[PDB]
């Protein structure tokens, strides 16, 4: 297959909706359509939605506003059911503009293959890190499939966000691990505080487990 | 020595070119043509540079039969992808401004923008030039030009632009 | 395919060499000057390399190898030496064709910044895993800096396959983090088995640690 490039007018850019929102049904899922390098002198941008070749109407297209740069962008915005998302149906983004000596299509849907349950694994500090003013708990989340997943730390109530999570790592049977690493001051760890990893994919149950660690 | 001056012209109006560029200087019938103070062209009027060099900038000056040595005038030759042009650098309140965003040997130029101290002032899907109409105090400060060859992002040198009260 | 048009003539990507061939005086680090889009037209390609300024003569450049988009590439190797890249030295590649204004000039170095000390974390599996006829044996390697670092892994003193490493992951302090993940029968486990994680970083004493890991 050779490469067909495009040159001199408008560029699209198409995104799926987090992973979070398609997988807890009352949040609200989003695809969204970016036109960027609108000139001033054609700046009117009209935008075609279809759901696997059906066309659809209920889009949110915003206002233009000039960049730094002195072009036009343009956002559309369609609202994507859960189930159609996860069923793998194709949206598809159709942008029209004088500039433009043909109408430029995007396509999106979810990622493709078989999917793998995660397994989430919550992994106390090492003895040799007590000794520090702040430790680290570890969620290794691993046999994942596709990558997409959104992984979270709590503590009792609360959101706990002194935390950074490594991008997802293809393993070697093919399937994505990642570890998510808490940082906590060594005395609330000590006093008996129960922290909790979250995470979120298609393949579990309910698309949700959450695992704890104590002392 | 009691007679006038003549007067050196370009064709184009640039004084700051590419290499690969044409250049065409003029005097306002046995036409002398001087570059660096060594003599070039012992007779014709005009001195046609086709393919321009860095060796080809500097001071070129001349003289007819019956005129006085010219006024210097100084060539620039760069080298790069885009080279911004303007017929002068300092312009007064309400003077026109002509900007041209030029690329080595013509190459076509596509998203091209036009910035002011860092910031966007015009942009265009085709290579156009820059035509500000009236001069205010708010046109002042430094420019460059920049746009992709085909896929590659290319910028030029910056230069200054002044308004006078 | 059809030869494309490329107006703005070649590319030049330049490449730093490996973390542990820097580290390791008995490895051979190389910096990597690749040039791209190189056209039927105009193939011929020149490279000149400065170290500091001073331009260098031990650059191998390797032969022209046609892709499949109908453009050429081109690749010259410049052996360092691992204290020139360490103490930081600038390479720089020159890469003049015929299609271009200008020779194209990359230069590459290491990593400014204060280097900081790996921190280095061994963590057996979760109890749940336990369940499991393969375990994750976890090494958590924390507050360094550069990113430039390697990780190996072994059982009772003899290199182990089967572990993936995490790229390193930018911290809240600046420093930097990563885990690596070894994967093990379990039976190799419960058997007493002494695992090690290693890992090589400009910061440590002999660049170098080694982190131990077992059941009791
Ligand atoms: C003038 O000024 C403009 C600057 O404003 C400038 O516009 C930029 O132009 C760039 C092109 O020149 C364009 O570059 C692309 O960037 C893509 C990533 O964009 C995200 O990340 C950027 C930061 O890295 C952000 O700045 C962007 O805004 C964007 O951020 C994301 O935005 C989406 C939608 O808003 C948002 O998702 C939505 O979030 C909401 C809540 O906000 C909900 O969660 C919704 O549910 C959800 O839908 C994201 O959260 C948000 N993320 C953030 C902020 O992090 C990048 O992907 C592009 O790269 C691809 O294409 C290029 C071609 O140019 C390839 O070279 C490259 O290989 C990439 O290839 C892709 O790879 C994919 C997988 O890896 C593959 O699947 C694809 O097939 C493949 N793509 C293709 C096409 O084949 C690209 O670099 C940039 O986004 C523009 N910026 C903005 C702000 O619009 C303009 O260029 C300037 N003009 C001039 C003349 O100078
Ligand atoms: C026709 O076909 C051609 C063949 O594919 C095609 O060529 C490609 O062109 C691309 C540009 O269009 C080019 O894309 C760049 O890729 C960079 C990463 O390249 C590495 O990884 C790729 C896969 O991800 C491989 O395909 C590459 O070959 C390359 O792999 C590396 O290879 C080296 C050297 O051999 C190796 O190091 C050496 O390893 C050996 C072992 O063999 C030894 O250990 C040596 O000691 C050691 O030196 C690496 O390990 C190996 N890595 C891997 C992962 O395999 C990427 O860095 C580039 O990104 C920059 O440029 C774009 C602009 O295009 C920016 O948008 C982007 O953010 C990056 O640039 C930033 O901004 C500056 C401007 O460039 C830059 O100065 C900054 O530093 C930078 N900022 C950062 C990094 O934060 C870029 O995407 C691709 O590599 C080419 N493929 C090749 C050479 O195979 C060509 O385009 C086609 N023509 C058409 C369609 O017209
Ligand atoms: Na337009
Ligand atoms: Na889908
Ligand atoms: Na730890
Ligand atoms: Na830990
Ligand atoms: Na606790
Ligand atoms: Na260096
Ligand atoms: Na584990
Ligand atoms: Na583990
Ligand atoms: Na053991």
């Amino acid at each position: 297959p050779c490469p067909a490039p495009l040159l001199g007018g408008p560029s699209v850019f198409l995104f799926p909706p987090k992973p979070k929102d398609t997988l807890m049904i009352s949040r609200t899922p989003e695809v969204t359509c970016v036109v960027v390098d609108v000139s001033h002198e054609d700046p009117e941008v009209k935008f075609n939605w279809y759901v696997d070749g059906v066309e659809v109407h209920n889009a949110k297209t915003k206002p233009r506003e000039e960049q730094y740069n002195s072009t036009y962008r343009v956002v559309s915005v369609l609202t994507v059911l859960h189930q159609d998302w996860l069923n793998g149906k194709e949206y598809k983004c159709k942008v029209s503009n004088k500039a433009l000596p043909a109408p430029i299509e995007k396509t999106i849907s979810k990622a493709k293959g078989q999917p793998r349950e995660p397994q989430v694994y919550t992994l106390p500090p090492s003895r040799d890190e007590l000794t520090k003013n702040q430790v680290s708990l570890t969620c290794l989340v691993k046999g994942f499939y596709p990558s997409d997943i959104a992984v979270e730390w709590e503590s009792n109530g609360q959101p706990e966000n002194n935390y950074k999570t490594t991008p997802p790592v293809l393993d070697s049977d093919g399937s994505f691990f990642l570890y998510s690493k808490l940082t906590v001051d060594k005395s609330r760890w000590q006093q008996g505080n129960v922290f909790s990893c979250s995470v979120m994919h298609e393949a579990l149950h309910n698309h949700y487990t959450q695992k704890s660690l104590s002392l | 020595t009691d007679l006038p001056k003549a007067v050196v012209f370009l064709e184009p109006q640039w004084y700051r070119v590419l290499e690969k560029d044409s250049v065409t200087l003029k005097c306002q019938q046995s036409t002398q043509w001087f570059h660096n103070e060594s003599l070039i062209s012992s007779q014709a009027s005009s001195y046609f540079i086709d393919a321009a060099t860095v060796d080809d900038s500097g001071e070129y000056r001349c003289q007819t039969q019956l005129s006085t040595l010219s006024d210097p005038v100084q060539l620039e030759v760069h080298i790069g992808w885009l080279l911004l042009q303007a017929p002068r650098w300092v312009f007064k309140e309400e003077d026109p401004i002509h900007l041209r965003c030029h690329s080595w040997k013509n190459t076509a130029l596509h998203k091209v923008t036009y910035l002011q101290n860092g910031k966007g002032r015009k942009y265009f899907h085709h290579n156009s030039d820059f035509y500000i109409p009236k001069a205010t105090l708010k046109d002042s400060g430094s420019y460059f030009c920049r746009g992709l060859v085909g896929s590659k992002n290319v910028s030029s040198e910056t230069v200054q632009i002044t308004i006078t009260q």
